[PDB]
């Protein structure tokens, strides 16, 4: 679980 | 960008108002309304200027460390105008009574209802509120040199804003040391909050949401 | 009453410094956590004489002082501590014969991390250039910021109004004072995390049972 | 105790 990476990276 | 640019930036950044669309009942509608709120939170830091431009470690650990503070900090603007009330979302209005009703919630919610109460009496403006819960992302306790940078442009901001209510330069400084005393007020209520929230996941009777649980164990 | 006057107040007030001697024989888990605690029960005496030398602070329910000094101890001894070291870097001056470096860290197990804060912040003061009037009146808004409550409310403007006396006698503009001030209270949150996890490590060792019977620390401790 | 001691019978 890296959801926080996830959104970080993307929109 | 002009402080008064930076501010509007924060304006366009701010999150959409979250709605929970939903004892038990109120725990599970706190821990699924930060859970949304956290996928939110994460758009807006992205839109501060600079941000995106920092290390992957560095963006992960600043949303990492003062994501509950920057959950407190919106709830209390948002209660502001309600005396009395947590204004956690339109469909999610909870007085200290409903607190009662879970151990050690009470306290939780009697302590953000006083610092809402000393930004109520101090009359928090909305552009100041911008700028101090961005100051609580960057404030948290190359890479490093940008960080500098934006918290020094988001203060520099703040500043502007209080130089534009027009009142005397002392009172200028009196009201900007009044408004960042309350950030360590907001920041006591995030690890009282953040206490009680780790309890009730090690019980496992919160409901064990992704992004929440992923950001709980950060701490 | 005045500003000059608040700030000669508190230089008067300063405590004296605690001297404890460093162990003989290098430091152990033990012998580390012994010298921390016998400091820490000594400051905890000293201060209690200082915050009733704030002018207008015994004039408060005794609840609220009492409150107050359980809320902050630990953020009012590490301030101490920072301004201590802020002459001497890489250290950490916790007394005269009580000089500290990440190294004597090792000695107990997550001191180290606690260390690391204090050094980091300590730089933060140092990068600042914090002058001796300043720390003065940020030690008391630490205590003061932790009928009595528009009293409390006077006293944290009177000693907040000196601080920003002091940055005017600096000279700078206008806008750069505003920014000093912000720059200091933002690390208000730093001092205060640096507690938040020196209670937690020492209420732990308490519960190792490695911690002496010192009276005072002991019942600020459970004052948690 | 002793805290109430001190700020109050020093
Ligand atoms: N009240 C409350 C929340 C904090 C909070 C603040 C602002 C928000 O928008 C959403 C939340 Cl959940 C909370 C949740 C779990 C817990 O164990 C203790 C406190
Ligand atoms: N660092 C440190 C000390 C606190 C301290 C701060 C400032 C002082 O002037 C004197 C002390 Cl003892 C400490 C003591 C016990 C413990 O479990 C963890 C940390």
């Amino acid at each position: 679980s890296h959801k926080l990476v996830q959104l970080l990276t993307t929109t | 960008l002009s402080p008064e640019q930076l501010v509007l930036t924060l304006l366009e950044a701010e999150p959409p108002h979250v709605l929970i669309s939903r004892e038990a009942s109120m725990m599970m509608s706190l821990t699924k309304l930060a859970d949304k709120e956290l996928v939110h939170m994460i758009s807006w830091a992205k839109k501060i200027p600079g941000f995106v431009e920092l290390s992957l470690f560095d963006q992960v650990r600043l949303l990492e460390s003062s994501w509950m503070e920057v959950l407190m900090m919106g709830l209390m603007w948002r209660s502001i105008d309600h005396p009395g009330k947590l204004i956690f979302a339109p469909d999610l209005v909870l007085d200290r009574d409903e607190g009662k009703s879970v151990e050690g919630i009470l306290e939780i919610f009697d302590m953000l209802l006083a610092t809402t109460s000393r930004f109520r009496e101090l009359k928090l403006q909305h552009k100041e509120y911008l700028c101090v819960k961005a100051m609580i992302l960057l404030n948290s306790s190359d890479s490093s040199r940008k960080l500098a940078h934006l918290l020094n442009a988001v203060t520099d901001a703040l500043v502007w804003v209080i130089a534009k209510s027009g009142i005397s330069s002392q009172q200028q400084s009196m009201r900007l040391a009044n408004l960042l005393m309350l950030l360590s007020h907001v920041r006591h209520a995030s690890n009282k909050g953040m206490e009680h929230l780790l309890n009730m996941k090690s019980k496992n009777v919160v409901p064990v949401y992704d992004l929440l649980l992923e950001m709980l164990n950060a701490h």
